[PDB]
DNA sequence: GTATGAAAAAAAAAATCGCATCCCGGTGCCGAGGCCGCTCAATTGGTCGTAGACAGCTCTAGCACCGCTTAAACGCACGTACGCGCTGT
């Protein structure tokens, strides 16, 4: 249960780099349940990469590759 | 000249299926395309595992793991499967 | 006393954070998160200290990417407060759900 | 033929063929072309399977586009599949969202 | 005479046409509209008779695609009428613009 | 001035088939518009896939390929 | 250690030819670094497709062009083609 | 500003009436199914070379320890605007 670890505040400030004024009390809780559907989406296949590579360690590369594949490609981990 | 398809084989598949059952030219046209986009679909993240691999050799096991990643769960699982399947079979009959 | 009225902070605290690029989510929670949903698909898994933040960066940039596109929805619906059925509707039209 | 010796009816040789002239790799390992052809003759059937359950629901032999776009759209798993994907004379799903109907 | 509320046939039109599959836009006016936008980028072109209506084809079925998602938009905002910021919006989100 | 020739009526088919029940008197224009920069933006392509392969006519394919490129993939005019 | 090659250096000397008074840090250079694998894969990728099309086993500058047009932004592009085009040219006289 | 009547007009229920969709024949004709002849690509079987399998050595780079100070989290509660519902061109 480290979901909640992702605390009320520390989505605050996301949202409101992101241009919002005011966050119903509700959204916390849906913006962790969408979060987790992003990462484990995404790490799902980063390690899919990394069970064909036959390596227990997860490389950044697998990360990107993921993301990549994903449609949400990252620059500044060397794709 | 000679275009090529996958039409023929469709029919065959059809039958297995649903024998008592027909499909359109445009249909299968659809099909045809269907079938080219997920080979290309598949084929392509299979190269590029290979080539992040410092491989030149796509085998059984690369194809696999792309289905995995490209395909839902349990349309994956059931595929996983009829490849598996499929290879099993070949290696046996020689 | 003395206090601002509600938003003015908000309105800076948006200027502040708009103007920095560091990660808002604290990266042990988020480390620790990663491994969780790991765990899901493999167990005995290690991580690139590159790859955790490499991770934290997508996140981050998406649920902002997300956030702005959402206020815009609530905005539409002539309101300033986000409400889950904006997002909603946001990832409907981007395409995350049906 | 090898498509005999996997029991599919996907011409197994044909996509061998297809992926060593295709630009995928240098090397094509003899046992991928078997797996991909299943793979390919399994969604294929799928679809197909699912089209056929339409056109009967339709009350026709023969599987027009229509068919494959209703079943395509109505399985949650090959819907995400064709995201990004268009149908010839596809149509669309008949939905009307609830607050539009009248009273 | 007998005449239907307003509303109640578009309700009829719209069940009609999900139900059917036939190209909504008149086959010549889109015929030579895209010839005319062919001169933009070179002149003395020729097109396939099929490429015409391949091109017919994602234009409808990407306007109603757009429509759905404007429409959803619209609803968002209480209302039942889509607006010019409906499909603006739906755009933005989409990525069609900023 | 053919992009008229997308008339009002015609329009309101697709949007009914949208799902959309009333339309502003503003849409129409609008519609027609981002109709325009679509097949521009799609053309422009379809025709540079054409320009490549040193033909003056434009196949179905060249559409395809373009509508591929352009992320709004089309299936029923092979490829 | 390994061998992992860069663009890093070819990055400095071009930014010395557009901003000589100006440097970079390691994150913004491994940013840049990305930029280029990505777009270089996108344009092989369109020109790999481009030859495959075509019935082609060659591709040419000629394929890496009609690429870019599609690949590129209008006048990006334009800005892009020439330099290519003036690239090329000036090889093919220098022997 | 509370219990009778009352009452008058928007909201719940029937009977005209009509207009538009489905089902069942019943009319035609095309484009789906299977025969045909013809080429290429699929198969077979040798020849070679090199990718990848295997086991091993080298050292990076994740996991884990600590105990401190510190900014981030947690909460509580007092009062403002912000959203939600109603009403009328």
């Amino acid at each position: 249960d480290n979901i909640q670890g992702i605390t009320k505040p520390a989505i605050r400030r996301l949202a409101r780099r992101g241009g919002v004024k005011r966050i119903s009390g509700l959204i916390y809780e849906e913006t962790r349940g969408v979060l987790k559907v992003f990462l484990e989406n995404v790490i799902r296949d980063a390690v899919t990469y990394t069970e064909h590579a036959k390596r227990k360690t997860v490389t950044a590369m697998d990360v990107v590759y993921a993301l990549k594949r994903q449609g949400r490609t990252l620059y500044g981990f060397g794709g | 000249s000679r275009k090529e398809s996958y039409s023929i084989y469709v029919y065959k598949v059809l039958k297995q299926v649903h024998p008592d059952t027909g499909i359109s030219s445009k249909a299968m046209g659809i099909m045809n395309s269907f079938v080219n986009d997920i080979f290309e679909r598949i084929a392509g993240e299979a190269s590029r595992l290979a080539h992040y691999n410092k491989r030149s050799t796509i085998t059984s096991r690369e194809i696999q793991t792309a289905v995995r990643l490209l395909l839902p769960g349990e349309l994956a699982k059931h595929a996983v499967s009829e490849g598996t399947k499929a290879v099993t079979k070949y290696t046996s009959a020689k | 006393p003395h206090r601002y009225r509600p938003g003015t902070v908000a309105l800076r605290e948006i200027r502040r954070y708009q103007k920095s690029t560091e990660l808002l989510i604290r990266k042990l929670p988020f480390q620790r998160l990663v491994r969780e949903i790991a765990q899901d698909f493999k167990t005995d898994l290690r991580f690139q200290s590159s790859a955790v933040m490499a991770l934290q960066e997508a996140c981050e940039a998406y649920l902002v990417g997300l956030f702005e596109d959402t206020n815009l929805c609530a905005i539409h619906a002539k309101r300033v407060t986000i409400m889950p059925k904006d997002i909603q509707l946001a990832r409907r039209i981007r395409g995350e759900r049906a | 033929t090898r498509s005999s010796r996997a029991g599919l009816q996907f011409p197994v040789g044909r996509v061998h063929r297809l992926l060593r002239k295709g630009n995928y790799s240098e090397r094509v390992g003899a046992g991928a072309p078997v797996y991909l052809a299943a793979v390919l003759e399994y969604l294929t059937a799928e679809i197909l399977e699912l089209a056929g359950n339409a056109a009967r629901d339709n009350k026709k032999t023969r599987i027009i586009p229509r068919h494959l776009q209703l079943a395509i759209r109505n399985d949650e798993e090959l819907n995400k599949l064709l995201g990004r994907v268009t149908i010839a004379q596809g149509g669309v799903l008949p939905n009307i969202q609830a607050v539009l109907l009248p009273k």
